Formats: structure tokens, C-alpha cells, sequence
């Protein structure tokens, strides 16, 4: 009975919103810590000529390109869903304890 | 404490299964002990030989991999462990986790004493490395380098300089020697301060959590992680005392019956891995002992710093 | 604080073991109700609890969590605060100990009984100072009232001769003059409990989760909240936890140890810049820590300057961190092979392959060796320059202003710096 | 009155490192120094349900219906190249040397009982037979493991490295050389002497062990398999981890120490496996049976109680196992 | 009593590798070292909705907008090239020998039983029924698992390598060689001696198969397939480096198809020798526990009880020895 929003509360971690001058370009932050800027692996990926940054569309709010990026957090890569599903029933544990 | 007159570099020793629990709280790296132990070993086994006086270790790290392990579906990680030998019955022993990590540090080492003029630097350097290699630095063993491209020598830059321009050269020449790692020193004056920061911020605050919200990465709403100077460890900086000081045959079960036991617990302060080129003089990142024994408080740092 | 209610408490909780016991025994036969209530219902238990004290313990440092088989000494020992800054552990713990219990599972009820909250705090605490509810209302005779006392407060009592096993750690430590200590380091379960608390209410708290959700809606929020990356999960009972400790079964084993690791613990590999020529864009630039630090300079380049000091140090530590990287990317290079801009090519990067690979001297003795250390290849630096341009936004406001100047000041300060240690590559 | 250190400790002298498995063709073996690491890669693999049935679960619609929902597992695999034929696993050893010399001991009393008890077995019979046969499991690749097990050649270089550069170098036939006869060889004996100068004296010797095995094309290789407890959530759960260490599969250093290790052809039981490994109360991981028990006087704290503390020295191959111990290290010690 | 062991772990014998797949023209099999390797690619499909409706999503409206957004894929597919019709799948077999001897047992009588048990059958029968079987399921290529049902021809060339060289090579055609009839040959029975004096200790056998499949210019082939972490990805193949193979248990599980000893109708033909044996693709379980005629009963009862079983079923019982496996109880 873990919803969905609830597994997105540990997903949003693995995301990164960079500002650019246009809008918000989410990216995936592979080591888990929103990209950090040390403890933080960012996930960079090759497009077609020469596009090396973050995979996400350049979106006009913060509100959509997190939602795009935890959109494609759930279709296409879901180990981190997985992570974030074990953090979710884990916080569910430690509010029915403490 | 006192300054080195020579500064001997240990070039970059292999140790296969170092200890990756530093403390308690901490894994990774293994602690400063573990080195400035080492360095005291190196002078009980050579230098009081040489007539030298190995005191200080300057710790690099060139290469590091720990034998840990991500599970599936979990974010955290776990230590890949040995398979102990049966019990006298045949059954499986109880599992003691232990971490083991492949290292690669260069240790730089302050030399000082009057052996330094009755030998040649080269044979002082070549003794102190062929005693290391039949040593162990956090636990592991010491690779000993045969049959590779060619085998690092060892180098004991006499700091003492004719001019200070030929002192910043040859700390560039070592610099460059030792640079594809990271220096580990220590950052307590740093610590303090943010908990001088954290405390105007909300009273009532110890320095674990200070230590803590240096350790994090806080996310900030406007969203904006906090940045960091560096990258800030939190390493055991030493022991604080728990019991009061037993006398040598007293305390039951010792390594010795002829040294002064007294149960200790960790002190966890604050490292951070900077590059060599940062410091500007090498003579300084160098971690000493500290003990101060009828208070407690048996620590080491890397003293002169900044 | 009277003697009566305490009384009614003890045989209201004595009762309630009664009940636990005849709810969870499921008897319908042999009689088992005159034994369980000549025990655990009389003051019988509480001699039984006075012969079990000595086997249980209050504990602030046992020694369990090295190796299980080591029968040593554990210690309900607060450490003195050090007068030196910075450093701190498990003496920042005042008011917030959980107090550990080693001994037997089953003979934690004493342990149990001594955790009430009764009038306003322990009833441990109100057996250590002298009053005249104590000592009174857990008794009718005054003598055995007191050896109950002296067997109750035996709880935070360390029973034996001091012992470190074999098993456990000790570790000599060289005095200032000739000597050394044995210090025999014990394993914190408090503090290690209180750090597991502190990070699980970082991490799974409502405060927590609440940000959580204003960052995934990406709204606002008051306060912010905590990752802790890199974790650790140490156990110490391997399928049994119960035998270590008391709280090492609310953390089943779970050390959660926290990341020392140097900044090169995740090394890729070297992969020499063959088919490219602007090495500061194309294999400097991709590694994921330059890429973080020019993203976040960027961040930092577009801004108002009225912070002129805090945003001017972050912007020279960066661009410090970003010609540190370069150094370290051109020393980890020298491992690939000594000669690799020897491969033949025609645009292979022939200014910047002076710097990168400085082992063709070894193989050209005279050919490629005299070629830089007469040129000393050091232009590396403005080329650098021109990649780290890349990162300042193209924006009027920002070029009109005094922040492009300064920018330019510590930018070229820091080019000044990584140029000279390029300088004197040749010693 | 003589009783034992409660602190006894004895470091591990012959101190291996990590065995390197690389990848090559059978006669080049002599420029096996660029020979490309074999990589330990993923597998998936997917099996049927092979385990005994508890007698409960043995009904045909259940495991008819559990052979329709099979168990799906990513192992790690490595393997040779589909062309080259040869295995090179090479490592490194130290051979250290103060044998006898505990790390930590208590008594004085008991220590200097136990330097004169080692020097008069040192005097007495040197590291002769110990070298001897820690020589053989050297020169026989016992510590290709399940990598000798079927190989058509195995051939073992060892290399004494001194100060720069190789100042002795061996050459064996693997196979030949018994996993179970510790016989006589000159050049084995020169070996041995090598092994015993090094466990005598006050440093270590370095010896290089390069051991190819002439396997198969594109025939897997076993390197040593990773103790995870806690692999996880069944989804993405990797069943089997292979060790390696820097992109280059590895056998462990205790592997390693375990296969030189097994000189032990003196315990009481019948010598159906041959030569055990040296461990206080001998207890084979594979057989899950412990030789040497302490109900018998065989073990090493009662040989050793016998042989320091009251003069009982026991038989020349028991204190052989005695000393085999004290190279081999441990933790011993009572409350 | 002599009850059986906790642990008892036997090592695979009949090791086989990752079967490399190539491509080239048939009629130059003989020069077929240099052929290009048959390389995993992606495309991308787009399929209906072709399962069976689960009584809900009959509703016209509901199929209707399903079909209008059907799912877009990109599978893992591998072709032959367009000029050549002929898929050379290559992989070596090393035959080990030492059958009955665990890798791992607690109880040493019961080890000893099992020894004599297994030598007294090797006595009074080799490997010779067994080793006869795996010939055959070298010589017709099982191996090829689809790769072998439209082929025009099929051929299989297997060497026997000693020192570093070819000792002795045959050369089948796993075509007239059925799947299910195990008849008999003299090369067929050469193989066999080999794999017999392989499996009994009496030499080092290192066969090296190449099955060559006659299956058409530009068709696909079919490599063995991975377990997968708009573009869904629904299929991955195996490949070891930019080159698809065959999984080595998918070869083994080929090779182990000898098994037609099972208590149901032998219109089937053979199994693969697995303890109660199951078919994945059939979904069932012959040789049940319920009916006395898996490996546990069999091997319980041969080893234990002394109740030595028929032939076939010890031939069954050394057929799984061969093949390995974790047995024995908690």
C-alpha cells in the first residue's frame, strides 16, 4: 500500500534540474544525491552531433522537467525504482516504529 | 611537533587488504593511525638503526578500491567477506564482517637526526623501503613491485634548502613525483567553526552533528544542494580516555605485562582529501601523535597545517 | 513520589507479566498456574530479579561488536570532553544515552522493570540518591530492602577484574618521551545508536519526507533535507543479533558507516586522446567531475555580485579545483604507455601532446626531447583558458559589469598558477 | 608455574598476493607480459528446479507448476578468448621470515619457552620439510584450483626476485609433480632452501609464480567467487560474483595461502584426500569434517601446550605441523 | 545407518563454451576461419495486441484505443548477412572424467559407498552408452537449438585436439543423424570411445565442434538471449565482444539431451538428463518423485539400500553424476 508519490519522495534524489537560459533540463544523478558536486556521478550521455549533457528536455518550469525526468525515472529505469521503492517501505517501517 | 630536517618519500606501496572500517562510524580509507603506526614501526624496526628519527607520514592514496559490494534493490552498500575456516565440530563460524580495500598510498615521512650526515640519503631511503616491504600498513600486506616496467625508488628530499627557490623547486619536484592521488589532512580548526556557525544557527549543538552537516549533502529550498570547500571526511582522529590508566600487570588479558593499559573509544574528527600542489610545502600534511596520557585525549592530526 | 502508587505500579506491571505469560502459554493442562503464580506474581520475583542483575549490564562501550567470541570488559564509561576544537565522539551524548544491555535475552525483564518513567524519571536514578521513597516502597523489611538496593544499582556496575580478550583490539601509542600505552578501544553501541537515530530521522523522518515531497513537486519548503551518499552496512550477529547486544537487535546488525573515501576511490581508466585535437573538450571535459564543476561555475558566473567576497572565493576555489583536475588528469595519463603521440595522425592535438606525454624523450633521445624542454610547452594554459571561457555565460549584463573583470583577475591567477607548475616539468 | 599467554598471536609468514588470471596461446608463454587480463563478465542464466524435495513438496501439480515459473539468474562468468587456449594466473609471494617469533605474547616466561623451543627445532631440523613441501604446492599448481582439473598442460615458472631483477628462476611441469607425493628434486630442493633462507632469516624473499594452463579454447576459468551476504532483492540480484581486481579476474590472496598451505599428510585419519591444509584442529571446507580433533592429543594447542610449557615434544612430523602453524599464523589464546 | 550427505557437489563434466556464431557461403566451409561474426543489432518493432483479453478489455471502445496506441519496441535482432547463407557456430567441449568423485561431501562412508557404486557400474559397463549419446548429440547439432530447424543442410566438423593440434577429425552430417534415434556409425562410435576414454579418466579429451547451418541469404539466426534489466528493449541477445553466441548451459543442456529413459511415451524422443526431469519448454516433469524414477530415489537406492535400478535408469543416474548439480539436504 507504498503509493506512488512515496516512492517518488526517494526518487527525486537520483534527478538533477540544471538551470540553463532557456528553462530546466533534468538530468539522472546515478550515484543518488540530486548532483552533487562531489559526491555526485551524474549520468552524461551522447547524442547525435556531439551533445554531451543531460538527457531531458528543456522544459519552461521546474515543475515539468522534474516531472518528465521522474517520468522517465519510472518507465525506462526502474533499479532506482527499486531503490526508491526499499526507502519508501523502509520510512513506512520507522513511522510505524517511531 | 618538532620539524623534519629531511622529508623521505616511500613511493607508491601496494597493500592488498587494508582495513576499510576506520571506526565505528567511519569506512573507507583506513584511519591516520594506521599509518602514523606504521611510521612508529618503521622507526622501532630501522630508524633506531640509522640513528634517525622517522616521525610524521603524509598520507597520498594514488589508487583505491574497496571490496564492497551494491546489493540489488538497495542503495547502500555491503563488504564482500573471506570464508574463515570450521570450527572443531565442522560447523561454519560466526561471520565477523570485516572490509578489506586494495590501496596505493605514498607515504612521505619526516626524518630527522644526526644520521642523516653519517649516511648517504639513497641508503637511508633504500633500508627504510626493503623494511617496509616486508611490513603491513592498515592490516595488509605491502606488494613488494617485481617484474613491472621498472621499480619506484625512493627519494629523501633533505629539506633543509640552500635558498628557498631550490626549496620550491625540489617541493615541486617531489610534488610531481607524488600527484595522481590526493592528500589526506586534517580540518579540525574547520570543523569547530562550523560548529561555531551551527550554534548560531540553533543552540544546543554537539560537534557529531556539526561533523554530520559536513559529512551530508543538504538540499537547500529555493531547490540547491549546499556546496562544500572540499571534500571533507570524517576520519578517527585519535582516542579519548574511558577507564583510568591500569598498571601493567594489573590489567588482564593485555598484548603486554609492561605497558600501562587503558580502555580507549574513537574521536571522530574531520579530514579532507586535497592535491598535493595545494599545500604549497610539503614539510607541512604531515600527521604526528599526539597524547597528552593523564588526560586522555591519545590523538593525531597533521599539525601545521595552515 | 509516594511510596503507595510506586507499589501499585511494580505489582501492576508484575501483573501484566502475569497476564503476558497465562496469554501467551495457551495451557490446558499440568497445572502450570501454581508455579507461574508462586514465581512471577508474589515478591518472589523480585528476589529473582536481585539473583538476575548480575547477569545483565548497563553499557555504554561493550566489547561484543569485535569478534563474539571475546569475554572481556564492557563499560558504562562517559568519556571527559577534550579542551583541543574540532574533534568529538560519544561524550557529546548528555541527556540522549540509550544505555546498552548485554547478558542473557531472557533475562532482560529485570532490564524492563528498571526502564519505567515511573514518577518523573528511572527508577534507576531514584535507586542511586538516598530517599525515603526509595528503599521503602518495594519492601517491608529495612536490611532486605537494602541488599535488594545493592543488588539493583549492580546494573551499571562493572563486574570483574578489567580484561580485554585476546580477541579484542589493543593498540600501542607512543608517548611524547620513550613510552607507550596499550589503549584497548571498545565499541560504542550508544553512539553508534544515537548516529543510527540521528541518520534514519535524516532520513525517513516526516521533516524529511515532507522536503522530500516539495522537491519531487519541485514547490517550496522551510527547511531542507539530508542524503547521506556511500553508506555502509556493517552486522555484528550474523543470523542471530540478539547475543551482541540489546540495541543491536533495534538495529538488526547495521552498523551504517559513513563514506572516508578519497576522491579517487571511483578510477575509471586512462584512454589516450588519439582522435581529437581540444583535449580539454572532448576527453579532459567528458570525466563526470570537470562537467559538475564547469555546470556549477556556470551556476556561479551569472549572478549578482553584492556577495562579492563569498561568491568570489567559491568562483577562484573552482576554477582552483577545475586546473587541479587538468593536473591530475595529466598525471594519472603517464600510466598509459611512454610512447602513444608517436601513433601516426594528422590532427592528434601536437600542442597539447607535449604536456600529456612526456615519455617519447625516453624513446627520442634527441629528436623529441630538446622539442620541449627549449619551447617548455606552457601555451596549454591559454588554450585552457579559452575551454574554461566556455563556462561564463554569454550575457551583456555579466560583460559590462566589473564581475567580468574580476572573473578575468582570479581566473588568470589561477591560469598563472597551473602554467607555472607546467613550467618546470623538466627537473 | 608456566601458563600459557592468554595473548598469543603469530603473524602469516608466506604472505601471497592476488592471483592475476591473464590470457594467452600455449607456446608464446615466454611473452606472457602483455598476455590481455581475462574480464569477468555478466551471464544470464536460467535453470529448472534441481534441489531434493522436502516430501511435503514432492505432489505432480506443484512442481509441475514450479517448473513453469524458473529461476533467472545473472552470474558472473569468465572465460578464455575464443582463441587462446592458455591460462596465466601469476602472483606474487613474501616469504618473511622470524618463524617462530610471535606478534603478540604475554609472558615472557612463555615466550623466550617458545623461541628456545622453536630454535631447537630450527637447529635440530630446519624449515626443511616444510619448504620443502611449501616448494611442491608451489611447483604443482595446487592454487589453480578447479583450473588444473582438466588442463592438458599446466607448467609453473617461479622467479626469485632480488633487489631489481630475477636472480634465480625454476621452471616445473605442474602435472607431473603429484597433487599427493611430496617427493625429492634437485631443483625443487634448491627451491626449498630458497623458502627456508627466507623463513629463517630476519627478511623476506619475493618469489614471482606464474602458472600456465593449457585449458581449451574459449573454456571457462574459475577465479575466486565473492562472499556477499545480503545480494539483494531477487529482480536485479547477481546470483554469482567472480572476484577480480582492477578489470582482470583474481583468485584471493587466501586461496592462494590455502593452497600452499597443504603439506599436512601427518594427521591421524587415513590419507584418502592426501595432504590437508595446516589449521589448529585440521578442518577441511570441502570435506565439513575437522581432523585433528582435541579429544585426540593431535591438535596444535595441545601439541604446543605439550611442547613448550611442560618438554612433551611430540613426533617429528606432529611438531613438522607445530611449526606449519606458527608459519601459517592465527590468533590463539584463552581467557 | 549410512543415511545421505548434506552436501555433495559434483563438477560438470562435458564443459563446453560460449558457441561463437560466424557467417559466411556455404561451399567455403573449409576456409571458414576468417569469416565475419554474425554482430547483435537493434530494430525496432511495433506489434498489435495479440494476447488473450481477460474478459474486461472486450469492451469495443477499450480494444479500439488500445489498437490506436499499440507498443513500440527495439529488439535485439541478429541476421546473417545478405551474401551469405550459412551460420558457422563454433565452440569447443573438454570431456573430464572422474564421474562418481564429488567436488564436496560431508560424510566420507558415504562418499566411499558412492565410489564403489559408480565402480562397479564403470566395471560391468563404461561410459559407453552415455558417451555414445553425447556423440551423437554432437553429431547432430542439438546445439544449433533454432538455428537448425529450416536449415537446408546442416554439418557438423568436430576435432579431437591433443598437444596443439587436430589428432583426429570427423565430419557429419547432422541431418541424416536424427534427433531421436541413437543408431550406430563407425565415426560416431570413434567419437564415442574418445568421449569414453575421456569420461573414465583414460586421457585428456578436447573436442573443438563447428556446426555449420546451410539456413539462407540474410535470415535470421538465433543466439541465446538475456534476461532484460516506447524503446522497451523487449529482447537482448547474447554476445561476448560485438559477436552473438549461444550460452555454454544451452549447449550442455543440448548435449544432455540423451535421456529417453523416462516412464511416459517415448513419441517425444529424448530429454536433457535433469533430476526429475523437467522440459521447460513441455512444462512438465517427467521422471516424478511420485512414480520411483528421478535421480534422488534412483541414487538413494542404488547408493543407500544397495537396490541397483535397470540399466537405463543407472545410465540416467551417472548421466546426472556427469552432469553436475547441487544435492543433498539442508
Amino acid at each position: 500500500t507504498i503509493s506512488k508519490t512515496d516512492i517518488d519522495c526517494y526518487l527525486q534524489t537520483y534527478v538533477v534540474i540544471d538551470p540553463v537560459s532557456n528553462g530546466w533540463q533534468w538530468g539522472i544523478d546515478e550515484n543518488g544525491v540530486g548532483g552533487a558536486l562531489h559526491h555526485g556521478r551524474v549520468e552524461m550521455v551522447e547524442g547525435e552531433n556531439g551533445y554531451f549533457g543531460l538527457r531531458g528536455a528543456t522544459h519552461p518550469t521546474e515543475k515539468e522537467a522534474m516531472a518528465a525526468a521522474l517520468g522517465y525515472l519510472w518507465k525506462c529505469r526502474q533499479d532506482l525504482v527499486a531503490i526508491a521503492r526499499n526507502d519508501a517501505i523502509e520510512a513506512e517501517k520507522y513511522r510505524a516504529k517511531a | 611537533v618538532t620539524d623534519p630536517e629531511a622529508l623521505l618519500l616511500l613511493p607508491r606501496l601496494s597493500i592488498q587488504n587494508a582495513n576499510a572500517i576506520s571506526s565505528p562510524l567511519t569506512w573507507g580509507f583506513p584511519s591516520p593511525g594506521a599509518f602514523t603506526g606504521f611510521v612508529h614501526a618503521l622507526q622501532r624496526r630501522v630508524g633506531i638503526s640509522l640513528d634517525i628519527e622517522l616521525d610524521g607520514v603524509g598520507i597520498v592514496c594514488h589508487r583505491f578500491e574497496a571490496q564492497i559490494s551494491q546489493p540489488a534493490g538497495k542503495r547502500t552498500k555491503v563488504f564482500n567477506l573471506t570464508r574463515n575456516p570450521l570450527n572443531r565440530d565442522g560447523s561454519t563460524a560466526a561471520i565477523v564482517e570485516e572490509g578489506r580495500a586494495h590501496l596505493e598510498v605514498s607515504l612521505l615521512l619526516g626524518v630527522h637526526g644526526d644520521g642523516l650526515d653519517d649516511h648517504p640519503a639513497q641508503e637511508i631511503a633504500r633500508q627504510v623501503q626493503e623494511q617496509a616491504g616486508a611490513m603491513r600498513l592498515a592490516g595488509g600486506s605491502i606488494l613488494p613491485w617485481c617484474n613491472e616496467r621498472f621499480p619506484a625508488p625512493n627519494a629523501e628530499l633533505l629539506m633543509l634548502g640552500g635558498s628557498d627557490e631550490q626549496r620550491r623547486k625540489n617541493q615541486r619536484r617531489l610534488t610531481r613525483r607524488l600527484l595522481p592521488g590526493f592528500a589526506l589532512v586534517s580540518r579540525e580548526a574547520l570543523l569547530q567553526q562550523h560548529l561555531e556557525t551551527l550554534r548560531t544557527t540553533l543552540p544546543e549543538a554537539t560537534t557529531l552533528d556539526a561533523l554530520l552537516d559536513l559529512c551530508r549533502i543538504n538540499f537547500e529550498p529555493p531547490w540547491q544542494v549546499r556546496d562544500k570547500p572540499g571534500w571533507l571526511v570524517p576520519i578517527p582522529a585519535g582516542y579519548n580516555a574511558l577507564s583510568p590508566l591500569y598498571l601493567p600487570g594489573e590489567v588482564r588479558n593485555a598484548r603486554d605485562r609492561e605497558t600501562p593499559l587503558r580502555f580507549v573509544e574513537n574521536l571522530f574528527g574531520l579530514g579532507e582529501w586535497l592535491s598535493p600542489h595545494r599545500v604549497a610545502a610539503l614539510s607541512d600534511l604531515l600527521w604526528y601523535h599526539h597524547a597528552e596520557p593523564d588526560k586522555g585525549l591519545y590523538r593525531w592530526s597533521t599539525p601545521r597545517f595552515v | 513520589p509516594t511510596w503507595q502508587e510506586l507499589r501499585q505500579f511494580i505489582e501492576s506491571f508484575i501483573q501484566e507479566r502475569l497476564q503476558g505469560k497465562l496469554d501467551k502459554l495457551q495451557p490446558d493442562e499440568d497445572d502450570k498456574r501454581q508455579t507461574l503464580l508462586a514465581t512471577h506474581r508474589r515478591e518472589a520475583w523480585l528476589a529473582d530479579a536481585a539473583r538476575r542483575v548480575g547477569q545483565l549490564q548497563l553499557v555504554t562501550h561493550t566489547l561484543k561488536p569485535i569478534h563474539p567470541d571475546a569475554r572481556g570488559s564492557n563499560l558504562h564509561s562517559l568519556p571527559q570532553a577534550p579542551g583541543q576544537p574540532g574533534l568529538a565522539g560519544s561524550h557529546e551524548l548528555g541527556d540522549r544515552l540509550v544505555s546498552d544491555v548485554v547478558g542473557n535475552a531472557a533475562a532482560l525483564d529485570v532490564f524492563k522493570f528498571l526502564s519505567l518513567q515511573y514518577q518523573g524519571k528511572n527508577l534507576l536514578n531514584w535507586l542511586t540518591e538516598d530517599s525515603a521513597e526509595a528503599l521503602q516502597a518495594l519492601s517491608d523489611n529495612a536490611e532486605q530492602a537494602r541488599e535488594w538496593r545493592q543488588a539493583f544499582i549492580g546494573i551499571t556496575t562493572v563486574k570483574g577484574a578489567p580484561a580485554s580478550h585476546s580477541l579484542a583490539k589493543q593498540l600501542y601509542f607512543p608517548l611524547p618521551g620513550s613510552g607507550y600505552h596499550l589503549l584497548a578501544p571498545l565499541f560504542p553501541t550508544s553512539l553508534v545508536h544515537h548516529v543510527h537515530a540521528l541518520l534514519r530521522e535524516a532520513r525517513f523522518g516526516d521533516a524529511a519526507k515532507a522536503a522530500r515531497e516539495a522537491r519531487s513537486r519541485q514547490e517550496s519548503w522551510p527547511h531542507g533535507f539530508s542524503e547521506y551518499p556511500n553508506l555502509a552496512i556493517q552486522k555484528f550477529g550474523g543470523t542471530k543479533p540478539q547475543n551482541i547486544s540489546q540495541l543491536n537487535n533495534e538495529r538488526r546488525g547495521e552498523n551504517w558507516l559513513l563514506p572516508s573515501l578519497p576522491p579517487n576511490w571511483q578510477r575509471q581508466n586512462v584512454n589516450a586522446p588519439m582522435r581529437h585535437s581540444s583535449v580539454f573538450a572532448h576527453d579532459f571535459g567528458r570525466t563526470p567531475e570537470v562537467s559538475r564543476l564547469t555546470r556549477t561555475l556556470q551556476r556561479f558566473l551569472a549572478k549578482t555580485v553584492h556577495n562579492n567576497l563569498a561568491i568570489r572565493q567559491r568562483r577562484a576555489q573552482l576554477v582552483a579545483q577545475i586546473c587541479d583536475e587538468a593536473l591530475q588528469y595529466a598525471a594519472r595519463l603517464r600510466e598509459l604507455e611512454p610512447g602513444w603521440s608517436a601513433t601516426p595522425g594528422c590532427q592528434l592535438h601536437d600542442a597539447e601532446q607535449l604536456w600529456l606525454d612526456p615519455l617519447r624523450a625516453q624513446t627520442d633521445e634527441t629528436f623529441l626531447q630538446r622539442r620541449l624542454r627549449g619551447d617548455w610547452p606552457a601555451e596549454v594554459g591559454n588554450r585552457f583558458a579559452n575551454w574554461l571561457n566556455r563556462a561564463v555565460s554569454s550575457d551583456s549584463q555579466i560583460l559590462g559589469s566589473p564581475e567580468a573583470a574580476q572573473w578575468s583577475q582570479e581566473l588568470s591567477k589561477e591560469l598563472t598558477m597551473f602554467k607555472e607548475i607546467l613550467e618546470d616539468e623538466r627537473d | 608455574i608456566l601458563s600459557t599467554a592468554s595473548v598469543l598471536a603469530f603473524e602469516r609468514k608466506l604472505d601471497p598476493s592476488d592471483a592475476l588470471m591473464s590470457a594467452g596461446a600455449w607456446a608464446q608463454r615466454d611473452a606472457s607480459q602483455e598476455w590481455p587480463a581475462v574480464t569477468v563478465r555478466e551471464k544470464s542464466v536460467r535453470g529448472t528446479i534441481s534441489n531434493r524435495l522436502k516430501t511435503k513438496d514432492r505432489d505432480p501439480a506443484k512442481l509441475d507448476a514450479s517448473i513453469q515459473s524458473p529461476n533467472l539468474q545473472t552470474v558472473d562468468v569468465a572465460n578464455l578468448p575464443s582463441d587462446a587456449d592458455t591460462l596465466k594466473v601469476r602472483f606474487t609471494l613474501r616469504v618473511l621470515g622470524g618463524a617462530g617469533t610471535p606478534s603478540a605474547c604475554n609472558d615472557a616466561a612463555y615466550r623466550d619457552k617458545l623461541l628456545q623451543t622453536v630454535a631447537t627445532y630450527v637447529n635440530d631440523q630446519g624449515f626443511a620439510e616444510l619448504a620443502r613441501r611449501y616448494a611442491h604446492n608451489l611447483a604443482n599448481a595446487r592454487f589453480l584450483w578447479r583450473n588444473r582439473v582438466g588442463a592438458e598442460a599446466v607448467e609453473v615458472r617461479i622467479n626469485h626476485i632480488r633487489q631489481g631483477e630475477v636472480a634465480r628462476a625454476w621452471r616445473f611441469d605442474a602435472l607431473a609433480i603429484g597433487l599427493r607425493d611430496f617427493k625429492a628434486d634437485a631443483e625443487l630442493d634448491a627451491l626449498a632452501e630458497l623458502i627456508a633462507s627466507g623463513l629463517s632469516g630476519s627478511g623476506h624473499v619475493l618469489l614471482e609464480v606464474v602458472a600456465f594452463a593449457r585449458i581449451g579454447d574459449g573454456q571457462e576459468v574459475f577465479p575466486s567467487q565473492e562472499l556477499i551476504l545480503d545480494k539483494g532483492d531477487k529482480k536485479g540480484q547477481k546470483s554469482k560474483t567472480l572476484y577480480s581486481v582492477r578489470d582482470a579476474a583474481a583468485i584471493h590472496s587466501q586461496k592462494i595461502g590455502n593452497a600452499l598451505r597443504t603439506i599436512d599428510t601427518w594427521y591421524p585419519d587415513e590419507d584418502g584426500l592426501g595432504p590437508i591444509a595446516v589449521e589448529p584442529y585440521g578442518s577441511v571446507t570441502s570435506q565439513g569434517k575437522a581432523y585433528r580433533q582435541p579429544k585426540q592429543k593431535l591438535d596444535f594447542y595441545t601439541l604446543l601446550d605439550n611442547w613448550v610449557l611442560r618438554d612433551e615434544a611430540p613426533a617429528v612430523e606432529q611438531q613438522h605441523y607445530v611449526i606449519a602453524n606458527l608459519i601459517r599464523g592465527g590468533v590463539f589464546g584463552e581467557a
